[PDB]
């Protein structure tokens, strides 16, 4: 029933928040651990591009 | 002779209106890769046609029938030779494949796209090209700079297509006659009459039944029209100086020699200036490329 | 009891989440990241064109194998690209063209596809003889399918364009889940990496946070004013992008439960049709109309550069698990690899 | 003299 | 090498069937058929999702799809449609209550950014419905289109012979007022072929045909039309 729409938003009032501060730590340290893996990022030479070769 | 004052300037002018046009086309169709349609892909092919036509022939023969002599060699002869009759064969067949695809589109809207599509273009352009290099090669084999004396003892050469027997001569110029002009011909007639009929059809039966559109159908009729009409004022003088030259040999070459046949072939020419102008210039969707490309 | 007790309380409600979600913007990301290195210009080269599609391309995703990809196109071809060497693999014929939607098992032994006939087509790649079949037909959607996830090769999560997504067992054909809570059309799923949460884009202008297992919208985001036409999950699984016809990319992250950034710019009218990102996730990949990708540093919001190879819209835009190429579909009949 | 012309 | 020989072997036999299924689609023509419940649009061409039907006219294969159960929102489907060869609306002339639904539905079908292209051929469907409810005089067109009452049938009129002046006003005034959002927009780039049906007009494969034949046949003359 409708009331299940309240049931849902009181459900998300609920749920776990954490600050936008350590999600940015959280992404800027996921972006710097993974620079060194992530070919566009920076290019892998034609030695190691399957695709160039 | 106050003729050759004409002739340069006449020559001068339609080979530089010759070179913008057809260059302006060609980087146009070149720089914006959207406006490669296939029709306008058989355009390009038209218009390098026309350009190869007018760099090779132009020069080739105002400057020998200016200075009665052949001052290049041999090997030049059968080069521009070859590169004329080749330039003529794809611009001739380039015209009847855009007649073609016009008849398609127009005649047969619906089947048309089912056997129109860019690989077709290029299957038939290639075609015509390589057929093109193939039924020229007599040109490089059998044109000859076959010498003669003028009379201030000037050693002279002219450049001169002598196939062996005169009767294969008279052969081959009847065969060049109908497979490189009356065929053509016919094919335009065919295919721009019926497109003509199809579009007054049109016309009536909305009389019976827009007027931009009727005034865009009445333009596209009467721009059809002027490219037979100005096609078959282009190469039927030079072809039937060609075939007279085949039969009657001496008759024509007393009467054609110099300034008639230069102008006969200034005629052959401005039609490499003519149909870049009506079949790039005047489209909409060129114009609207043409002022966005450099 | 009343509409005038119970929206009162989603109102409430409605504020109390939004204030919620003011009183965390402790900083945004621009004030952060301002200190991280301006990536500068990505160029990027197609190192592929693969040509052989009949029709407008609609969707197109890689295999975890990075080298095996579906393409499927409105003509009812999925093509399988042998993505190194530009060779046909399949090509599948499908039973309604419209597809709008296809999905390449993690495993690879199975493809997914549908469309406007609002089932999900399940083809084995697997079989002994070598020809490629329906394995399941997948109905009781009320809506075109636009985006087929698998979870494992007996689950597969679907939307469609009716308020609903759902999570289907193929192997007895039926819904062992209903998500329902989205008003509009889902547009667009994509996985979290854990595949233990999904995330859906909808017409309504919002994002609704799934448990997979439970069933429960966890998070609702709200901040765009047009279709959420694409949805791509960070690498990570807390953040996602959000692509619009509000003509801007949003990055929404599940902790924050707010968007940190916004990627926009005054020349882009063009709404979003695509999102993916590379694998670190620093740079978010968006297709466009006026046939551009566009690819933008996550953390800075710049724009490191665009790819300008197609002359239709940008259908369908996704980045290989390994991050080595980017493959961009058309509404032209061509699929360009980048990288 | 001179008589003549190349066929195009 | 063994493998890749295999490989290529089959990318080809693939290529070779995708030329033999480019073939076919380029041959049939598609085509949207829109319109409301009441609309008879099963009904045009007499041979739990979208709907295909098919049938040939001279050779030229047509497809016509009706796009049922969809959530009563056109805008994110209809973009799979953008470059059919036309939209067919069809539309109850005689349900004069829904004719303003259905004329609102022809306003977006026409003013949608992705149809801009592409032509609607539009079947004033139920025309028999149409002359029975206003020779009925029970339902006065006039209450919902006060306009009516100031319409006279167009000189351009050709109305087949005994069918009731204002039988011809009625049908010529809807004809009207779909030309009318024809004309008001988008006037250039597509255009409305209003066309009036029965459910016995075996007649409207023909329609489809022709309407086709000059909607692609435009398209080619803007490519070829001056200035």
């Amino acid at each position: 029933q409708a009331r299940k729409l309240v049931e849902q938003l009181k459900m998300e009032a609920n749920i776990d928040r954490i600050k936008v501060s350590k999600a940015a730590a959280d992404l800027m340290a996921y972006c710097e651990a993974h620079a060194k893996e992530d070919p566009l990022l920076t290019p892998v030479p034609a030695s190691e591009n399957p695709f160039r070769e | 002779e106050w003729q050759p004052a004409v002739q340069i300037l006449l020559y001068s002018l339609i080979f530089l209106l010759s070179v913008l046009g057809n260059t302006l086309v060609i980087t146009v169709l070149i720089r914006n890769k959207r406006m490669r349609t296939v029709t306008n892909i058989f355009l390009l092919s038209l218009a390098v046609s026309d350009l190869m036509l007018c760099l090779f022939c132009m020069p080739f023969n105002l400057i020998p029938n200016l200075l009665k002599d052949f001052i290049f060699g041999s090997a030049v002869c059968k080069t521009t030779t070859y590169f004329m009759g080749t330039s003529v064969s794809v611009s001739t067949f380039n015209l009847v494949a855009i007649s073609l695809e016009r008849y398609g589109a127009i005649c047969k809207p619906l089947q048309s796209r089912v056997w129109q599509t860019k690989s077709h273009a290029l299957k038939v352009i290639a075609a015509t090209w390589c057929l093109s290099f193939t039924i020229m090669t007599p040109y490089p084999i059998y044109s000859n700079l076959v010498p003669f004396t003028k009379n201030n003892n000037q050693t002279a050469n002219m450049c001169r297509f002598l196939l062996p027997n005169d009767v294969m001569q008279q052969s081959w110029h009847t065969f060049l006659l109908l497979i490189l002009f009356l065929i053509p011909g016919i094919v335009m007639m065919v295919a721009y009459g019926l497109i003509s009929l199809e579009l007054y059809q049109g016309i009536k039966f909305e009389a019976s039944q827009s007027a931009a559109n009727l005034m865009a159908k009445k333009r596209v009729i009467r721009m059809l029209i002027v490219i037979v009409v100005l096609f078959f004022l282009c190469w039927m003088p030079i072809f039937s100086a060609n075939a007279w030259r085949a039969y009657d040999t001496a008759s024509a070459e007393r009467r054609l020699s110099g300034t008639p046949i230069s102008f006969i072939l200034l005629l052959s020419y401005t039609s490499s200036c003519v149909n870049p102008i009506i079949y790039c210039f005047m489209n909409k969707r060129f114009r609207l490329g043409f002022m966005a490309t450099f | 009891s009343e509409l005038d007790q119970l929206r009162q309380e989603a109102e409430q409600l409605k504020n109390q989440i939004r204030d919620a979600r003011k009183a965390c913007a402790d900083a945004t990301l621009s004030q952060i990241t301002n200190n991280i290195d301006p990536v500068g210009r990505i160029q990027m080269r197609t190192r592929r064109t693969l040509r052989g599609h009949l029709a407008k391309i609609y969707a197109m995703h890689w295999g975890t194998d990075s080298r095996l990809l579906v393409s499927a196109s409105q003509d009812g071809k999925l093509i399988i690209w042998d993505s190194y060497t530009t060779n046909k693999v399949h090509a599948i014929p499908l039973r309604s063209s419209w597809v709008m939607t296809c999905a390449y098992a993690p495993s690879g032994n199975y493809v997914a596809c549908g469309g406007l006939d609002n089932i999900c087509s399940i083809y084995n790649l697997k079989t002994r003889e070598g020809n490629v079949r329906v394995s399941r037909e997948l109905a009781g959607h009320t809506g075109y399918l636009s985006c087929c996830r698998f979870l494992d090769d007996n689950q597969i999560v679907t939307s469609s364009g009716d308020t609903t997504c759902a999570l289907w067992d193929i192997e007895t054909g039926q819904q062992t889940t209903t998500f329902t809570g989205h008003t509009g059309d889902v547009m667009s799923l994509s996985l979290a990496p854990d595949t233990r949460l999904f995330v859906s884009g909808a017409c309504d202008a919002s994002a609704k946070l799934w448990d997979v297992r439970e069933g429960m919208c966890r998070q609702t985001f709200t901040g765009h004013e047009s279709d959420i036409n694409a949805i791509c999950f960070f690498p990570n699984g807390n953040a996602f992008a959000t692509g619009s016809d509000d003509a801007t990319c949003r990055l929404f992250d599940l902790r924050a439960d707010q968007e940190l950034m916004t990627y926009s710019h005054d020349n882009i009218i063009c709404g979003i049709t695509s999102v993916s990102f590379s694998k670190s996730g620093r740079l978010l990949l968006a297709g466009y109309d006026d046939f551009n990708c566009n690819v933008w540093d996550a953390l800075k919001a710049d724009r490191a550069g665009v790819l300008a190879g197609h002359d239709n819209r940008v259908s369908c835009l996704g980045v290989t698990d390994d991050g080595m190429a980017v493959a961009t579909g058309s509404w032209d009949s061509f699929l360009k690899i980048w990288n | 003299d001179y008589m003549g012309w190349m066929d195009f | 090498s063994a493998e890749d020989k295999a490989a290529v072997e089959r990318s080809k036999m693939i290529e070779k069937q995708l030329q033999k299924d480019k073939q076919v689609y380029r041959a049939t023509h598609r085509l949207l058929l829109l319109g409301a419940d009441n609309s008879g649009k099963s009904t045009i061409v007499k041979q739990s999702g979208i709907f295909e039907t098919k049938f040939q006219v001279d050779k030229v294969n047509f497809h016509m799809f009706d796009v049922g159960a969809q959530r009563d929102e056109r805008r994110k489907w209809i973009q799979c449609f953008n470059d059919v060869t036309a939209i067919i609306f069809v539309v109850d002339s005689s349900d004069y209550n829904r004719l303003q639904e259905a004329l609102n539905d022809f306003k977006s079908i026409w003013n949608n950014r992705w149809l801009r292209t592409i032509s609607v051929i539009l079947f004033l469907n139920k025309q028999d419905l149409l002359a029975e409810k206003v020779l009925a005089g029970k339902s006065k067109i006039e209450d919902y289109f006060p306009e009516f009452a100031r319409y006279t049938t167009p000189e351009d009129a050709t109305p087949e012979p005994g069918e009731d002046p204002r039988v011809t006003r009625a049908k010529y005034f809807i004809r009207d007022e779909f030309l009318r959002i024809s004309t008001a927009s988008g006037d250039g780039r597509h255009y409305c072929y209003p066309h009036f049906t029965c459910s016995v007009d075996t007649e409207n494969a023909r329609r489809i045909f022709n309407d086709c034949r000059d909607i692609i046949q435009r398209m080619h003359l803007r490519q070829y039309e001056l200035l």
